[PDB]
């Protein structure tokens, strides 16, 4: 399908599989997102990472 | 190896022996804007060591019946130093931060604090008590300056959002049993690569006492809280005359 | 070139975002390993410091004696596209016959999704959003009846002259996108791209858009972000004379290709105004419910 | 004229139907995206942050609403007394309602995986003590003594240098997913109770204060999973906005 | 014009016709008239067991 | 009978929907095209031509409407006086309204890139002078002295053999695109000011006239870009044509 | 605008027509199945008892 | 006086920074400017009157009858285009009748 | 697709990607134009081209 | 708030009980002489 590439995702690490019947890519369906998580961003945002086997403050 | 730390940046140095850890905001260090993210066509100036240094703002008084305080950033640094004189002349502005809140007590005092970083903390008023008048907060309450502002209803953070879910953002706790300081490194959080430094405040710092203070008669009765913060990777763009507001 | 040593060995101009985290693929939940009894010294996985700010990293195996479970619960429901792609009511436009609200057969609606409390509480979970849209306009009489009436929807971008009346010369839509529907058909459905000058929308903007001495007259411009004022939605009964059927238009927006940044607490109090986080001053209601004591239920 | 045939489901408007719709702006390239920090890719990333659990939801008035975050401990007669108790349902009107897990599992019908409740002691440094934090699987009512409540899953917690313990609530369930429990027939999805008993006492020397406080912080594990997105239950709205 | 609404177990039921639960921000709803073919959906296996 | 299902968006008329329509004339070959000079392939080709900027929009009456293209200079007391000032918004009611950039960015909502304003001196040959043409980024009000206005981006322009200078207005912006500014909340998209100050004076010998004139011509750069096509704002139309 | 032509059998509701219908819950994975004994695969298995 | 415009780059006037510009110019083309349907004519068919009382009306083909479409197409002198006409018929009160 | 070639573009340097369901090519969609500019036609229409580094009239 | 703008060191009390403020050699000359009242205030080092 030869179309324009101007959706609100372009330039990301997530690869879609959508259907589209027009020339512009913001009219396409939502599709199947890739399942990539990152718990280390909001839950463990510390500089030195400590092991769970050790007490942190010694 | 973990209780003691030292923060050296610029010509200032903070040494503390009862520190917990240095949190990093959203796993991202402050940096300079790349050529992809950049919008302007003029070369941005960047004073290296003359603005990336600690500015000790003000001393608060944590009494028994305290509620909380909030400081809007970067409104607190428009009258202090070369940073306060560059943000008055320049138009665009881009910087991370590094916030360090000291609060000390003995081993006979008890209490806790919540040091939070809330991005785009929009102050809302009480709408006349009953909720009929379309009132708006004044200029001396929205951007309070370097002296902060006391919270009137700290359970809803004076913005409609509850305090019990505040720890989804950046939080460290000043518990007067184990530690005495809370250090947060905040990156630059905005939808634009640069921003005006006179109207838009990026994030708001919130210091609220969760567990109250307590002591017996004989200890010293005043416990002060001091905020100390340093911009990091500051950049400015676009010269004009000095305008205050 | 460079000859000084405090610049050639400096770090001024670090542009890349030095990330401490690295996103790993996680299609299902995490399994559980077999753990036995452990009675050792020094190695404690149950004692932490909440003063650090990070959360608990205690696995289930380091606290009880577990069993091996091959977990196959999919996490494909809690993603952003599977949470926001549900169309909710964002606005309602009235067109009565004899009244004072819109007695001239047209009504102008400013574009904001913060008019109804059920959609507003979901999108204000985050601070920055970046989405497309699929609008849907379901038109009917106030008694639900469908009448044979022709209607024109018009999207007025910010700047274009608004129509003063029904017979005005701005309705000729030479460059404005317009939708012509009757009422005896399926409802209209368009696709609106990301139309913002910024890189993302923002529902909370702390600060003023203008300069100057902000006094008591100019206080209502606080929090009005002009990266979100997307224009004006306009409707009319397509004709010259007075119509004879009352109309009600309902707007349903669903987001697709959603990216969200910087989460924040969700509101617990009642909403009071549009684009204004005010609350009731006397009626501060707690989040949970109350009981008699803490020792009993 | 291609042969076709309209089957039912025609001229309906399903609010959740994913499909191609008609774009209004042709050959339109949007504003390019820049690196903004804090990009979520799932809503299981907001489950694993700890938030304050309103265990002491006794006070009502607006001048004392800040007291609903911590519960007091003090010196007892040394009989193994009871401090606080609360249910472990994150979809019920109670202490879990004011977390990030109680508002993001209000938008879902079923949930799975292990919860965890991280406590924190905010007392003096010279004051120690031990607490028994027992979790009771369902069927068992409120225990009358610490000797009865010891039989469940429990964790003994000593105060000292480290000032936080983590009682992970295990996923003891007959079903793969459980829904939100309430009164009536829906007691089948009950998770249980969590009770806090004085193990020894709260010992304090001369000069240090009598009453200390504990703050409870609840989170989720790495095997948490939600399903069947719904409308939120524990909120209302007054009529006639503006 | 008619609106079908699937209320999952837990969500607040509408007290009346003008109630604010009909705004279907996350509930799946079907909007049909009567002068068309009848509506037809596909419900998955929605049980905890 | 192929199985199908009509989804919504059916029986609508979108004015911008691109699609195949029914042709009325079968096997019809049109008139062949010949080489006509002046073929445009973009509307960014009409942005980069200079057009007269109505800086002196003081006169009103129809007998003096030709005076709104040039602004006068003369001999002063030599105190660094002010000649003319105007805003730099090409989507506002002002001097930019009568250019090829003010009518082709009336049909668009947002614009980007650098502007440039090319002046031209139409005085005598034996008369010289120097002008300071300062550009002020927003936030800064109208300056009260040339010593205050020197701090922005400015260009000192000498008169001589060449009689045109080009102050390129740099794209000093926080956003990638900016919209059309007007009174109220939309002052956030303001571009600034351009002021013209007497650097030294206007020196003239015996026999040559006193008052000369400067013509301002505005254009666009090679990084200009517009977006979000709309209806034009700065025009009206009377009712009842014919 | 693709050329088409509606043939009869249009806008009917056959109760036994097998066809694709519109799903209401997107990206929804159901509860996994476990080994329950007594799985029928035909109704000729209840004839022979 | 030469007649050509300014060829001054931004780099030769100020001190610039390296910007990798990625703003697409696919919006200002001719197909993305004129492919928006505007009203070019209106035909009246009344019952009792003097304009068209015989149930028919003849309209000469010209797109210069309404001022909003006319100002766009008179930006150029010569044009060469196809068209997609669209005829939306209704009562003067907007009602749709079986006619 | 075997069809007639009689659109209002044929014999140009611009190559389209359109869809069409009829036998004549003037009923097709608008499609994706090639992005070729020419600023040297209306902006610098002079005979001898001067460098920007040099003053033109010397 | 005025004295924070120079070179400063924040010092906490605890286990370690000594901090070291090194005074940097901020000078225009290579060597400086002994300052006293009058013209010889040019060789002043500052304040702590
Ligand atoms: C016929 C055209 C249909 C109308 C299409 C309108 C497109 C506008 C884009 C909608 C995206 C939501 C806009 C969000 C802005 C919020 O209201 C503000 N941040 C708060 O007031
Ligand atoms: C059922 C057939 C529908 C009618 C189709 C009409 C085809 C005529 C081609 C339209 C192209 C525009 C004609 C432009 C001419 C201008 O009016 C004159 N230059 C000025 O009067």
């Amino acid at each position: 399908s030869h179309e324009n590439s101007n959706s609100a995702t372009e330039g990301s690490t997530i690869n879609y599989t959508t259907i589209n019947y027009y020339k512009d890519s913001y009219a396409a369906t939502a599709g199947k997102q890739s399942l990539k998580q990152d718990p280390d961003k909001f839950a463990n945002p510390v500089k030195d990472i400590f092991t769970e086997m050790a007490a942190p403050l010694k | 190896s973990d209780r003691v730390a030292q923060l050296t940046i610029g010509n200032s140095t903070i040494t503390t022996q009862e520190a917990a850890n240095i949190i990093v905001g959203y796993g991202e260090w402050p940096s300079y804007c790349s050529d992809d993210d950049a919008t302007a066509v003029d070369k941005p100036t960047r004073p290296d060591v003359s603005v990336n240094r600690f500015y000790t703002l003000d001393t608060k008084l944590w009494e028994k019946s305290s509620k909380g305080w909030y400081w809007k950033f970067p409104d607190v640094l428009t009258e202090t130093g070369v940073f306060g004189q560059n943000a008055q002349f320049h138009y665009l502005y881009r910087s991370g931060f590094c916030i360090h809140v000291q609060c000390n007590a003995s081993k006979f005092h008890q209490g806790a604090l919540l040091v939070a970083i809330l991005p785009e903390y929009v102050i809302g008023t009480v709408a006349g008590g009953t909720g009929t008048e379309d009132s708006h907060p004044p200029y001396k309450q929205t951007q309070p300056g370097a002296d902060g502002f006391e919270l009137q209803h700290p359970y809803v953070l004076d913005a409609g959002i509850p305090i019990s879910q505040l720890t989804v953002c950046h939080h460290q706790r000043i518990n007067l049993r184990t530690n005495n300081c809370a250090t947060i490194i905040v990156p630059y959080m905005n939808t634009l690569p640069f921003d005006s430094a006179l109207n838009h405040c990026n994030f708001g710092l919130l210091v609220v006492p969760i567990s109250p203070l307590d002591f017996d008669q004989g200890a010293t009765p005043v416990i002060p809280i001091t905020i100390t913060l340093a911009p990091m990777c500051s950049e400015f763009a676009g010269l004009r005359q000095a305008v205050t507001q | 070139g460079d000859r000084v040593a405090d610049v050639i060995e400096s770090s001024i101009g670090d542009s890349v975002s030095r990330a401490l985290t690295q996103a790993l693929p996680a299609p299902t939940g995490q399994n559980t390993q077999v753990s036995s009894h452990r009675l050792d010294t020094g190695e404690v996985p149950a004692l932490q410091a909440a003063e650090i700010g990070a959360s608990s990293n205690t696995s289930d195996e380091s606290m009880i004696e577990t069993r091996c479970v091959l977990n196959s619960h999919s996490t494909a429901e809690t993603t952003l596209d599977s949470f926001f792609s549900r169309a909710g009511l964002v606005g309602e436009i009235d067109l009565p016959l004899e009244g004072t609200t819109n007695p001239n057969g047209y009504a102008n609606w400013d574009i904001d999704i913060t008019g109804y409390a059920q959609m507003r509480r979901k999108v204000e979970l985050f601070t920055y959003m970046r989405f497309d849209a699929e609008f849907t306009f379901v038109a009917c009489t106030p008694t639900g009846q469908v009448v044979p009436q022709l209607l024109q929807y018009m999207f007025v971008p910010p700047g274009a002259p608004k129509p003063e009346s029904r017979e005005s010369l701005a309705w000729q839509t030479a460059t404005n996108p317009s939708v012509f529907v009757k009422l005896t058909d399926p409802p209209a459905q368009v696709s609106v791209p990301f139309m913002s000058p910024a890189s993302a929308y923002q529902w909370f903007y702390d600060g003023y858009p203008t300069f100057g001495e902000h006094k008591q007259e100019k206080d209502l411009e606080y929090g009005a972000c002009p990266n979100n004022m997307m224009g004006t939605f306009s409707v009319r009964t397509v004709g010259s004379s007075k119509s004879k059927y009352p109309l009600v238009v309902r707007i349903y927006m669903r987001m697709k290709h959603v990216r969200a940044w910087i989460p924040r607490p969700m509101r617990n109090q009642n909403y009071l105004f549009k684009a204004n986080p005010n609350y009731a001053g006397n009626s501060i209601k707690p989040t949970g419910t109350s009981r008699s004591a803490i020792t009993t239920l | 004229g291609f042969p076709t045939e309209l089957k039912p489901g025609t001229n309906q408007f399903l609010t959740t139907d994913d499909g191609v719709s008609a774009p209004i702006l042709p050959n339109f390239h949007p504003t390019p995206c820049i690196h903004i920090p804090g990009e979520v890719r799932n809503l299981l990333e907001l489950c694993q942050v700890e938030t304050i659990l309103e265990v002491n939801n006794v006070p009502t008035n607006a001048t004392s609403l800040m007291e609903r975050l911590r519960f007091p401990v003090s010196a007892q007669a040394g009989k193994g007394e009871l401090c606080a108790v609360f249910r472990a349902d994150p979809g019920r009107d109670g202490p879990w309602q004011s977390t990030m897990l109680g508002q993001l599992c209000g938008y879902y019908t079923q949930w799975s995986g292990s919860l965890e409740v991280t406590f924190m002691f905010t007392g003096s440094f010279m004051a120690t003590g031990k607490m028994l934090i027992a979790y009771t699987p369902p069927g068992g009512p409120l225990p009358k003594d610490r000797a009865t409540a010891m039989l469940g899953t429990h964790v003994i917690w000593d105060f000292g240098l480290q000032s936080s313990v983590t009682l992970v609530i295990p996923w003891i369930s007959n079903t793969h997913y459980r829904a939100h429990a309430r009164d009536g027939v829906f007691d089948y999805y009950t998770t249980g109770l969590v009770s806090i008993w004085y193990q020894t006492n709260y010992v304090v020397p001369i000069g240090a204060p009598n009453t200390a406080y504990i703050i409870a912080l609840a989170a989720a594990q790495k095997n948490f999973t939600m399903k069947l997105c719904k409308d939120t239950s524990h909120i209302l709205q007054t009529a006639s906005i503006q």
